[PDB]
């Protein structure tokens, strides 16, 4: 797939306040920059090919 | 309808009749004529919006749900979602076939029903000056002019005025 024979396996870790994140490797890891900032709400996805309009 | 006014002993509906649901025509000494009685109507009108109103109150709001398209095949797990979805969907179109079978049966009867409130109050109000003809009118047994007519429409018709001719004209 474009060129490559290889992969990436994506996995994802949550942590709540007072707790810690640690990651511990010799080889292979594909490391985070830092975290996404998760929210509640009402918010959804939909898959759909209809235009959007005003 | 379970009353039997309306596709009963009123035969058929007045398609003239274009400004009211209920009322009333004569014919009397100065002609004939037709009125639409406004309280029925209305009675009517009141409890069917009533109805209406209940009914296309309040939509559900949902946001993030259950996925309910798959381009895979997956087994358990998707077989579960859609098990629930379509459980779903069967209940719901049982319960829309369901009230609308049982709002419209009521309505139907909830019309004939105003029909025939306003036939029998009519009626109580002729008291021994008239007599069921059987049809949906009243053979009115002494002259009743446009103002006398327009006495029983508005609720305020006097029997005793008309008794003595009344029972006259009936009884001998
Ligand atoms: C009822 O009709 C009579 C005769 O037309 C009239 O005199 C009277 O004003 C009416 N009453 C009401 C409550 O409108």
């Amino acid at each position: 797939v474009r060129g490559l024979s290889s992969r990436i396996s994506i996995y994802w870790t949550i942590v709540k306040p007072g707790d810690v994140l640690v990651i511990n490797s010799n080889g292979n890891l594909i490391a985070p920059r830092g975290y996404f900032k998760m929210r509640t709400g009402k918010s959804s996805i939909m898959r759909s090919d209809a235009p959007i309009d005003t | 309808g379970l009353f039997g006014a309306i596709a009963g002993f009123i035969e058929n509906g007045w398609e003239g009749m274009i400004d009211g649901w209920y009322g009333f025509r004569h014919q009397n000494s100065e002609g004939t004529g037709q009125a639409a009685d406004l309280k029925s109507t209305q009675a009517a009108i009141d409890q069917i919006n009533g109805k209406l109103n209940r009914v296309i109150e309040k939509t559900n709001e949902k946001f993030h749900q259950i996925e309910k398209e798959f381009s895979e095949v997956e087994g358990r797990i998707q077989d579960l979602e859609k098990y629930v979805e379509d459980t779903k969907i069967d209940l719901w179109s049982y319960n829309a076939e369901l009230l609308v079978a049982l709002e419209n049966q009521h309505t139907i009867d909830l019309t004939d029903s105003e029909m025939n409130k306003l036939f029998e109050k009519t009626g109580r109000q002729l008291r021994e000056n008239a007599e069921d003809m059987g049809n949906g009118c009243f053979k009115i047994y002494h002259k009743c002019d446009n103002a006398c007519i327009e006495s029983i429409r508005n609720g305020t018709y006097d029997h005793d005025v008309y008794r003595d001719e009344a029972l006259n004209n009936r009884f001998q």
